[PDB]
RNA sequence: ACGGAAGGGCACCACCAGGAGUGGAGCCUGCGGCUUAAUUUGACUCAACACGGGGAAACUCACCAGGUCCAGACACAAUAAGGAUUGACAGAUUGAGAGCUCUUUCUUGAUUUUGUGGGUGGUGGUGCAUGGCCGUUCUUAGUUGGUGGAGUGAUUUGUCUGCUUAAUUGCGAUAACGAACGAGACCUUAACCUACUAAAUAGUGGUGCUAGCAUUUGCUGGUUAUCCACUUCUUAGAGGGACUAUCGGUUUCAAGCCGAUGGAAGUUUGAGGCAAUAACAGGUCUGUGAUGCCCUUAGACGUUCUGGGCCGCACGCGCGCUACACUGACGGAGCCAGCGAGUCUAACCUUGGCCGAGAGGUCUUGGUAAUCUUGUGAAACUCCGUCGUGCUGGGGAUAGAGCAUUGUAAUUAUUGCUCUUCAACGAGGAAUUCCUAGUAAGCGCAAGUCAUCAGCUUGCGUUGAUUACGUCCCUGCCCUUUGUACACACC
């Protein structure tokens, strides 16, 4: 035991990183996204936020059983001291990473190039996003590299609201001839922000006065 | 340079367009006004706005202003 | 690879128990956590067992993550001559 | 029939002030809501973890440097309360990210 | 793709997304081998399963 | 898009007005060249040359002289229990206590071997096949759509003469009106709170306990709890604060700009982070278990092991360091920072006590840290002496001889200490860099690297100026106009 506070919090962050990697590698065909550690007394609560939990889970509870074991044996927990859980994510349409691996799996399933992104854009927008972007930067069919911007709606690109509102995802899709880059951008409608700032700092709304009937010489009422 | 961005000047225009009774040549009250009367996301931007509606106020007092 | 049956079994055995093996990408570790053989012996052993299907391999951040599969189940079933409905990681624990 | 004082120290540490401060002022409001004896949140200097790096994977270019930083916020609150509440107070007020640590002892 | 087949791209992408919306709306409702491992080498631990002797000269 | 046409701008990577310099010297360090067994390699205007976080003794490592091992999946086939294959004591051998190989003769059991197919590693090639990241254009201000106007149309107008701004920032002009991306907003940090919430991990006053000097009360200390009180200073949560404010000059009395006053603060509050569309065959396959194809694959371009090399020295170039003294060198003596960092299955940061001239050693000790190292008593600098312009005591290259630390290893000298040896350089040709306020410059420090090594870097505080508050002369770009037979777009 017995650690620096400094050393620890960093150490935790690396733990996160490795953990998120391993799942991102392991649960692609299940639409993996994110983790959250939730440490407790007596337990450690890894929560897998994929889309197709039935696959994450496995026959009356296998695979997550395998995956636990895995995560377990490596980082050296003590059977029971760590626990796993599948959690289908509220609308995949607003997770960059969700729609990245979508298009990976679009192109990779022999799909037109624009049909991929123009689909992904359409679904993402239709899912209630306020803005979306798809770069495809790479090499297809012909020898030279190209790129392609696919976008619709509204995005902002600078300063803090970026951190707050736009999700970014790059993914390397390894095809026959070379690889290409998928790059996904979703901008979430700041209106619905829930926890956080609920607009653009840009936003300056005026409250709308009132028609008033003036006149009427004095007079007072009693009570 | 201290040239005020449009969103500053734009908003000021709107505010004077519909709340001239209420408002004054006093920045400080014009500022407290701006809170109860509009949704601005930051102190800093709000003052930037309030000071300018305050500006256009003192100007109107000595002759109408376009816009 | 070239390795005595003893170390072969201890891997195959342990695999059939846990249905899961992990190990660091560092050959020459001499003996690894859990299984009692050379680290080398493990890594390649599974690799062989994987290249005929049976088990899948996964890498990331310098550790192999080996997952035994259904066909491997029967193959190990064979190489430990255990009867069908023997075992795996396929127990739902107690009420856990 | 049990219970006894202890002179306790709860240290809170994290990277997300809002949760930290959430759990911090929770402990204080809550356990004082049932009249204890405490030394309020002591915030220690929030220490900063810098990392300066060339942006380049290689060597080419104007030599742009760039620093990342991670912020470690730490607090502690002292309590003197029977065993029951403390155990109650440790298990709950759980929060993803905030690191609770409860020592005992006046030495 | 070429800008000459473009319409037929957008359209096939639109419907591609109506197909996704379909799956995700049919998802708002849609539709033990014991003995164990260490226990079978403990239950078949009932030995008489080897032999041993030698040592001389 | 481009021009070796015209018109406007913008900037200390431009000049002005100055500073402090580099260029000269000694050394340090990178690049070339040469040399070499090898002296691994990438990169060559700004935008290669203290860059690859590239400070290489092994490792690193790619180079060179040599030596082992397969970690050659799997499939068919062959060999084959009358043994497919495995290992080795000693000797020979070898750098080697490698059974490498060889003599010799046990051992081993179906894991291997042989063959083909198929794989596999690779700091091998290709950055002119790619991803990703990065640099540059860019100290820039540009991009787009709705309704309307023009046009058969590609399109245009909006997006413009002028003024203004750091800004397509705004005023104004107006067949446009009203908006969105980017600029601004935002965010982080440094500045202000005797307002708020608190603190034996921060500190103050009081009181006890107590020391010294004075005595008439006084002055200066000691005491991680002997108690009481507080939050000015410190810490950091929540708020508040500034909006170029009031007043005045100036201007289409428009956006603004200038001055005084007040204010913590009035150059975008100072400094950063973020940063649209687009471009380059910029750099990077040598960061990646990112990767296409090519090569290679057991006499290996795999890997590891021993040793050398990356440091090699007629010489060209670049970044640096230290200096040429007296605003100084030395020797006492005063004595003041800030950003940091530190040891678990451990050997990190180190106070104190001794011993040692020194470097160091030795016994303990506190600290996983606002708690201990540390008030990091840092260095310039301040003061009283010595020296007195003489290559002098300025300067400290080169060299010998000794000690000691890191490390398995110090020779081609890792570093540290002592003695000695005491060079060049007397302010630097043509050239060229950087900069406008707590800045320049001078001065140390921590952090990265790190077993050991900073003449580097990233931040940090300390002392603290002179001169601009301009311009388009130089150079660099931007815009408009204009020509085009270019559009893969003047490569
Ligand atoms: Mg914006
Ligand atoms: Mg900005
Ligand atoms: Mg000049
Ligand atoms: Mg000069
Ligand atoms: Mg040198
Ligand atoms: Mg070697
Ligand atoms: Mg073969
Ligand atoms: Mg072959
Ligand atoms: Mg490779
Ligand atoms: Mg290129
Ligand atoms: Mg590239
Ligand atoms: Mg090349
Ligand atoms: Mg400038
Ligand atoms: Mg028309
Ligand atoms: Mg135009
Ligand atoms: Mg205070
Ligand atoms: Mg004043
Ligand atoms: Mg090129
Ligand atoms: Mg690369
Ligand atoms: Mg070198
Ligand atoms: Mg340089
Ligand atoms: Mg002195
Ligand atoms: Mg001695
Ligand atoms: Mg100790
Ligand atoms: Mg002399
Ligand atoms: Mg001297
Ligand atoms: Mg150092
Ligand atoms: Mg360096
Ligand atoms: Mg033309």
């Amino acid at each position: 035991a017995l650690i620096s506070k400094k050393r620890k919090l960093v150490a935790d962050g690396v733990f996160y990183a490795e953990l998120n990697e391993f799942f991102t590698r392991e649960l692609a065909e299940e639409g993996y996204s994110g983790v959250e550690v939730r440490v407790t007394p007596t337990k450690t609560e890894v929560i897998i936020r994929a889309t197709r939990t039935q696959d994450v889970l496995g026959e009356n509870g296998r695979r997550i059983n395998e995956l636990t074991l895995l995560v377990q044996k490596r980082f050296k927990y003590a059977p029971g001291t760590i626990v796993l859980y599948a959690e289908r994510v509220q609308d995949r349409g607003l997770s960059a990473v969700a729609q990245a691996e979508s298009m990976k799996f679009k192109l990779l399933n022999g799909l037109a190039i624009r049909r991929a992104a123009y689909g992904v854009v359409r679904y993402v927008m239709e899912s209630g996003a306020k803005g979306c972007e798809v770069v495809v930067s790479g090499k297809l069919r012909a020898a030279r590299a190209k790129a392609m911007k696919f976008a619709d709606g509204f995005l902002i690109h600078s300063g803090q609201p970026v951190n707050d509102f736009i999700d970014t995802a790059t993914r390397h899709v390894l095809m026959r001839q070379g690889v290409l880059g998928i790059k996904v951008k979703i901008m979430r409608d700041p209106a619905k922000s829930r926890t956080g700032p609920k607009a653009l700092p840009d936003a300056v709304t005026i409250i709308e006065p009132k028609e008033e009937e003036p006149i009427l010489a004095p007079s007072v009422k009693d009570y | 340079g201290r040239v005020r961005t449009k969103t500053v000047k734009r908003a000021s225009k709107a505010l004077i367009e519909r709340y001239y009774p209420k408002l004054t040549l006093d920045f400080q009250t014009n500022k407290r006004l701006c809170d109860e009367i509009a949704t601005i996301q930051s102190k800093r931007l709000r003052n930037k706005i309030a000071g300018y509606t305050t500006h256009l106020m003192k100007r109107i007092q000595k002759g109408p202003v376009r816009g | 690879m070239l390795m005595p049956k003893e170390d072969r079994n201890k891997i195959h055995q342990y695999l059939f128990q846990e249905g899961v093996v992990v190990a660091k990408k560092d050959f020459n570790q001499a003996k690894h956590e859990e299984i009692d053989t050379k680290n080398l012996y493990v890594i390649k052993a599974l690799q062989s067992l994987t290249s005929k299907g049976y088990v899948k391999t996964q890498f990331s951040w310098q550790y192999y993550y080996y997952t035994l599969t259904e066909e491997g189940v029967e193959y190990l079933r064979e190489y430990l001559n255990l009867p069908e409905h023997i075992v795996p990681a396929t127990y739902i624990q107690e009420r856990n | 029939q049990q219970q006894q004082i202890i002179k306790i120290r709860i240290t809170l540490t994290s990277t997300k002030v809002k949760q930290l401060e959430n759990v911090s002022s929770n402990i204080v409001k809550n356990a004082e809501q049932h009249n204890l004896v405490k030394k309020g949140p002591v915030r220690l200097p929030t220490k900063v973890l810098k990392i300066s790096t060339r942006k380049t994977p290689n060597g080419e270019g104007s030599k742009t440097w760039e620093t990342y930083e991670m912020r470690i916020h730490k607090r502690y609150i002292d309590l003197e309360a029977p065993v029951q509440i403390v155990k109650r107070i440790t298990q709950i007020t759980i929060e993803p990210g905030v690191d609770v640590e409860v020592v005992v002892a006046s030495n | 793709g070429d800008d000459k087949k473009e319409l037929s791209a957008e359209k096939e992408a639109q419907a591609d997304a109506a197909a996704e919306i379909a799956e995700d709306a049919a998802e708002a409702e849609d539709a033990l081998q014991d003995y164990l491992n260490q226990q079978a080498n403990n239950q078949f631990n009932k030995v008489p399963e080897a032999k041993k002797v030698e040592l001389d000269a």
